[PDB]
Parts: structure tokens; sequence; C-alpha cells
């Protein structure tokens, strides 16, 4: 519901992050059979998001330090694109054998 | 629509439209509201905008004000021209914040 009422009207960089949050997290605890799969999920779709807020406006990163002193960190594209390449090959790898 | 029209004139003469703005509407009472405050003077458009801002309906504010604006090419009064020189301004503010795409949305006539 969170990423759905985010966007509901008019919502982007919000989708995004809340996307690549509830991902991370998935996997970091979860992870084992299916976490795979819906963290995959997960950044796939931030990733449309972020793909989308043209960089007429530029951004992502986020500010606290707490629940991982968990503080929250940036992008630049970069930073977690990194992380879905990454989990990508992850699966494809899983995939051939188990 | 006779029991609404009486609520909204009677909240208008008795200045409790800032209250009524604040309840919550069904898709007809709104659909009627903004009809009620479309045609009831200047000053209920500025209301209607600030209902949509409220709602978080920003490309309907922005259309709304580019109305305005057009309407007030010709207005005499020092207190009017320093309203909606606020008003332009607070909107121009949240049309900066909005996604290419809304903003897109909000500028095509």
């Amino acid at each position: 519901l969170l990423y759905a009422f985010h966007i509901y009207r008019h919502n982007y960089r919000k989708a995004g992050s809340v996307m690549f949050e509830y991902g991370m997290r998935l996997g970091r605890e979860v992870r084992t059979l299916r976490g795979l799969q819906k963290q995959v999920n997960s950044y796939l779709a931030c990733l449309n998001c972020l793909r989308l807020i043209r960089p007429e406006y530029a951004w992502i990163v986020q500010p606290v330090s707490g629940a991982v002193s968990s503080q929250i960190e940036i992008l630049e594209l970069r930073d977690l694109e990194k992380e879905y390449v990454l989990a990508q090959t992850r699966l494809t790898l899983a995939k051939h054998n188990p | 629509e006779e029991l609404l029209k009486h609520m909204y004139e009677m909240c208008q003469e008795m200045g409790l439209i800032e209250e009524l703005l604040k309840l919550t509407f069904t898709d007809f009472e709104q659909g009627y509201l903004h009809k009620f405050l479309q045609t009831t003077g200047v000053q209920n458009q500025e209301l209607l905008l600030v209902h949509h801002l409220q709602r978080a309906n920003y490309i309907s504010a922005l259309q709304l004000n580019q109305s305005l604006k057009t309407n007030h090419l010709n207005d005499c009064d020092r207190r009017l021209r320093e309203r909606s020189g606020a008003r332009n301004a607070i909107l121009d503010q949240y049309g900066k914040i909005l996604p290419r795409v809304q903003r897109t949305l909000a500028s095509e006539r």
C-alpha cells in the first residue's frame, strides 16, 4: 500500500525510495528461496520509476540514523543500479541449479 | 442538490466555507462543490484553489491559477494585485516541485 498510495496522483522518487527499502529489507533478513524472488521484483520496479523522474529534477539519497544508528544513504543513478545488476546475475546463477 | 446548494450558500453567507473545506466529501458532493465555487465569484475560485492544494490535486490547482492569471490582466485594485502576486508565487513554487510530466500536463492547455 505504501508504494500504492505514494503513487495515487503525481508521485515519483517517493516511489523509488519506498521500493528500494522494501527490497533491501526483504533480502537481508528473510531471503532463502523467495525473498530472492520478491526483492528482485522490488528493485526492478524502483528502477522503472527512477529512470522515469526525468533529471530535469535530478536525484536520490536518504537522511537519518535509526533501525538499520542505521543512517540512510544515496545514489546518483549508480549506488543500487549496482545493487540490482547484481541481484539479477544472482538470480540467473541460482537458476541453472539449486 | 437543493440541500447541498442551501448548505454551501449558508456556509458562504456565514463565513464557514473554510471549516466546510475540512470535511470529507463524496465524489458527488465534491463535484457539486466544484461547480458552486466556480460559479460564485473570484474569491471562491481562490478557495477552490486552496481546496485543490489541500487535496494534493496540483494539476487542477495550476490550471485554475492559469485561468485566474488570464482573467486578472485588467484589475485596478492594488490589494487584489498583491494577493494574485502571492498566489502566483506559491503555485509557481508548487509547479517547480512537480515531476516534469505533471508540469507538462499543467502547462498544456
